[PDB]
């Protein structure tokens, strides 16, 4: 949801 | 696997690792406002942000961590981990931060925002304190480290404590190869801990005043809004 | 400076006799918290406490060889780091509670009959627990007391105070070394306990942010140990 | 001045 979520995702 | 790495393969993954010094959009020509410099500041260090967490897993035993533990983690130290970077550029400037190399400021010109000059000073007693120190890269990048892991670190935390031990040895082990005596050794890598007590005083005084400009609406983005909103 | 001439043993045995006492709360079991009340006992219990920390201070070596506004502003920018490790310590064998006094013993779910505090609560009780597990002597406990107060400060005016530092650093290590830890184990248990004090400064942060937030009883030392950080 | 100059002097 959060976007350093999505950015330690990828 | 990170905690099977000797002392010198861990310096050369976090020199590896280090992120790029990054301009700012500074134009010489357009007049200083408050809004400007903090403009700048808030661009550069958005893009900053952007490198920081791609390091951030190439710390050695950060991926090994569970990925809400990682958002939390960088969450805490964000800004702590930032200011150090800023600090150790601006090591070869005395009295100037070099916050990009393209925006190198005195104190006077930190008075262009309200009360920035509290926070500038320190950030200049630091990176006085790293010279006099002869703060070297490969302990730079221990210490970064050991921020990055330390910071939100208060059910597996072990692994953590684990690798920061690791990263201890590592700094006793680059003191040892400068040719510091047992003694030297042991006040050194105390005096560069006791540091980061300060860095992140600096972290917390800049916090609030940035979760303050957030209610006056007076140009964060979209990630460093999220950023802020950890610490409220 | 006569602090440097000390071997570790005195100076060790000179933290622990500068010691400051456990005071108690005014405490009143037979009238039950609200969020006025409860930061009424924790104010005047810290009060009283500053009171006692200035003769500590004055005992720690090396403080007394500073200039009365360095004293001053040490004191200004370490008191509330000071009272939390003080607080930490002394919850140590009480796990899940923090002791503020021998008659004030809390558990976070009486840290919420103030708003917020459950926050800073969880903190503590964290650092305490860390302290446990650590099992942190009370010869190392003095030491990093003493760090906090010659440190917190220092970098916003010092070689003496440098020096007293590496001197009660080759404290902490003679601590350590005598109860049998490794040279390893030496450096190791130096770092955790020193990245410790980092966390105790962000609670002061917090603590402190919220404390001149209800300026907005407090005593007039408060007032103006709190106006020191604004 | 400071009740804090005070306390340290006495
Ligand atoms: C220390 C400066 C700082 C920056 C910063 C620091 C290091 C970098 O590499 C990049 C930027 C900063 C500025 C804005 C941001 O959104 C993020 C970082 C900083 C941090 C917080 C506050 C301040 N200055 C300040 C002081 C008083 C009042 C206000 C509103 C701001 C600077
Ligand atoms: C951690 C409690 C604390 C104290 C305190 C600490 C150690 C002692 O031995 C004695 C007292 C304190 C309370 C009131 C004071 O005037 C001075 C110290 C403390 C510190 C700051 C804040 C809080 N609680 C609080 C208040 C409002 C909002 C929030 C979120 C927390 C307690």
């Amino acid at each position: 949801h959060k976007i350093l979520h999505r950015l330690l995702q990828d | 696997l990170a905690l099977s790495l000797t002392a010198d393969q861990m310096v050369s993954a976090l020199l590896d690792a280090e992120p790029p010094i990054l301009y700012s959009e500074y134009d010489p020509t357009r007049p200083f406002s408050e809004a400007s410099m903090m403009g700048l500041l808030t661009n550069l260090a958005d893009r900053e942000l952007v490198h920081m967490i791609n390091w951030a897993k190439r710390v050695p035993g950060f991926v090994d961590l569970t990925l809400h533990d990682q958002v939390h983690l960088l969450e805490c130290a964000w800004l702590e981990i930032l200011m150090i970077g800023l600090v150790w550029r601006s090591m070869e400037h005395p009295g100037k931060l070099l916050f990009a190399p393209n925006l190198l400021l005195d104190r006077n010109q930190g008075k262009c925002v309200e009360g920035m000059v509290e926070i500038f000073d320190m950030l200049l007693a630091t990176s006085s304190r790293f010279r006099m120190m002869n703060l070297q890269g490969e302990e730079f990048v221990c210490l970064k480290s050991i921020i990055l892991l330390n910071s939100g670190v208060y059910e597996e935390k072990d692994h953590i404590h684990r690798v920061l031990d690791k990263i201890t040895d590592t700094l006793i082990h680059l003191m040892a190869k400068a040719g510091l005596t047992l003694q030297q050794q042991h006040q050194r890598l105390a005096q560069l801990l006791l540091i980061l007590s300060h860095i992140r005083h600096m972290s917390n005084k800049g916090m609030e005043h940035l979760y303050s400009m957030k209610c006056k609406n007076v140009p964060l983005s979209d990630l460093l809004l999220e950023m802020l909103d950890a610490h409220r």
